């Protein structure tokens, strides 16, 4: 809920050099390929059969930028999570049912995701800084459950 | 696990080698430091960084995960002893071989990057959760 | 599952016996009303107390079941139609396996006050997690 | 945790027939025997090694006594359970590394126990009802991890 400042300083270091066009949707085609009930939610978005078709697919790039654009948004006001999902809690969970187990499994499809394009920087404690960034946004995101 | 899967594990963690122990210690670390709950399964352990316990315990997990790649297609036999070991003797929580899994899976992206393609990420997943069933059973 | 875990699985359900239908739809009921989520899953049907179609889908819950009693050795051929419809087609989340496990527990515990010992919760436990693999795999 | 005045007085009058020096041992004992994990945090209540010895270990049944007054102390106010559990969530979670999975899975313990204590009475109402209120248990429990 709170990060010290190396937590922060971890944090900020790293998110200042995410391309932010395309890690939410490389986030997001994971997420559909790693866990494919997820697909249940995006039947709108075309065609998903096959990893490639998912990781081409525009649709998943667009929402992808999104979903990142959400996570920017909670880094930026890390003591107010639950102030700054609050809407985005009404959508998932009133209106689209999305069980907030998912929301875990999105965060850490994230932290791969970060892994993947940063290599060695991305160490154990920059890692643990950044669990506890994803989790306290499927929290907040999970708020309209509690 | 496909025949698709248990190719692109092969081929995935073929890439680990002697990197073994490295690559479990780190993976190891991350558990600790990300979900710091896991620790309790390790009071008897000196788990700060550089860690001799953690590396000599990090080759062991590494190197068993190599041995189930070697029997995929029956990894209840090739992991008996050690599903014993963490269901009767240690009852490890099922929640932390999730937890450990992902880091793993992190650690092996951090590292090879060219092999943790989308559809090997979803292959190394499922064995990983194979491996975490038969451990917990 | 053990041997013992079968043992008690098909006790279990021997006491169960011709009241599986029943319980089926019983659970179906405190899912719905426990967890509402789940409701999505049915949008063709009348989820109301008393539902026919409720009922008849407990019934069918209920002989699938029976049937993976039957065959607890070999519950992924026993089970194979329901992984392609469930996992496939309909996309269930592993979440509500749980939830409707935890609802066929409460349901056996409700109607079988001596069989529903700490012993044979945790076997008919273990059985609907196995269950529940099959149809998520 | 907001039960209406219906779901309320149903929980309640269940509740006002629970044997409390009994079905909180019941439950503790059932979470230990179904999740053997979770024994490793009672290594001090001695043999824990088999259901029997479980089920009728005295230290099992003196502390379920207190988890179960725990439940009755939240029931009492169930929309503010931080002014029962606060204090309960920094012992779980800061002090002893509880997972908080596993304040769900007693929940359902003892949700099943109440079921096999109460038979018909147990209804899919009340039930419901109880779920939302070991559900805002369990989240009470686990503040001090979010
Ligand atoms: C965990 C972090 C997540 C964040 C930050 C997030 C963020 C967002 C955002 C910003 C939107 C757009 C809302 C709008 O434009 O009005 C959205 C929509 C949506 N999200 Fe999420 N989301 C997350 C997780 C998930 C998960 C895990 C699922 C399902 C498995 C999901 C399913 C959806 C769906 C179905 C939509 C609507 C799609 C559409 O309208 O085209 N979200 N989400
Ligand atoms: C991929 C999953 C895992 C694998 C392959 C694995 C492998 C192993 C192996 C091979 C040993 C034997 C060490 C020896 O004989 O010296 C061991 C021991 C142990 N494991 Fe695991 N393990 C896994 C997951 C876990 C998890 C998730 C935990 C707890 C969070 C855990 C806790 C332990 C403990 C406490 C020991 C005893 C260490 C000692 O006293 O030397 N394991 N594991
Ligand atoms: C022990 C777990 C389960 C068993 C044994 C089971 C069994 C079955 C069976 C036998 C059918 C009928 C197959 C057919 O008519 O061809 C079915 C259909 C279905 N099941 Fe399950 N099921 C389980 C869990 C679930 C869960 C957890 C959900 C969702 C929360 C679910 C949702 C459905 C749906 C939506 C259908 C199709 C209903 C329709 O459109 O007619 N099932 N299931
Ligand atoms: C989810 C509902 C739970 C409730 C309402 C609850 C309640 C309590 C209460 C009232 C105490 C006494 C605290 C004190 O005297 O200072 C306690 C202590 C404790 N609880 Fe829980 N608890 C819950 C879940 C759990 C779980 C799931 C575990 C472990 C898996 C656990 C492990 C413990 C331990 C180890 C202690 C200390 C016992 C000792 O002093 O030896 N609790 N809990």
């Amino acid at each position: 809920v709170h990060l010290t400042p190396e937590e922060k300083s971890a944090v900020t270091a790293l998110w200042g050099k995410v391309n932010v066009d395309e890690v939410g949707g490389e986030a997001l085609g994971r997420l559909l390929v790693v866990y494919p009930w997820t697909q249940r939610f995006f039947e709108s978005f075309g065609d998903l059969s096959t990893p490639d078709a998912v990781m081409g697919n525009p649709k998943v790039k667009a929402h992808g930028k999104k979903v990142l654009g959400a996570f920017s948004d909670g880094l930026a006001h890390l003591d107010n999570l639950k102030g700054t999902f609050a809407t985005l809690s009404e959508l998932h969970c009133d209106k689209l049912h999305v069980d907030p187990e998912n929301f875990r499994l999105l965060g850490n499809v994230l932290v791969c995701v970060l892994a993947h394009h940063f290599g060695k920087e991305f160490t154990p404690p920059v890692q643990a800084a950044y669990q506890k960034v994803v989790a306290g946004v499927a929290n907040a995101l999970a708020h309209k459950y509690h | 696990l496909s025949p698709a899967d248990k190719t692109n594990v092969k081929a995935a963690w073929g890439k680990v080698g002697a990197h073994a122990g490295e690559y479990g210690a780190e993976a190891l670390e991350r558990m600790f430091l990300s979900f710091p709950t896991t620790k309790t399964y390790f009071p008897h352990f000196d788990l700060s960084h550089g860690s001799a316990q953690v590396k000599g315990h990090g080759k062991k997990v590494a190197d068993a995960l190599t041995n189930a790649v070697a029997h995929v297609d029956d990894m209840p036999n090739a992991l008996s002893a050690l599903s014993d070991l963490h269901a009767h003797k240690l009852r490890v929580d099922p929640v932390n071989f999730k937890l450990l899994s992902h880091c793993l899976l992190v650690t092996l992206a951090a590292h090879l990057p060219a092999e943790f393609t989308p559809a090997v990420h979803a292959s190394l997943d499922k064995f990983l959760a194979s491996v975490s069933t038969v451990l917990t059973s």
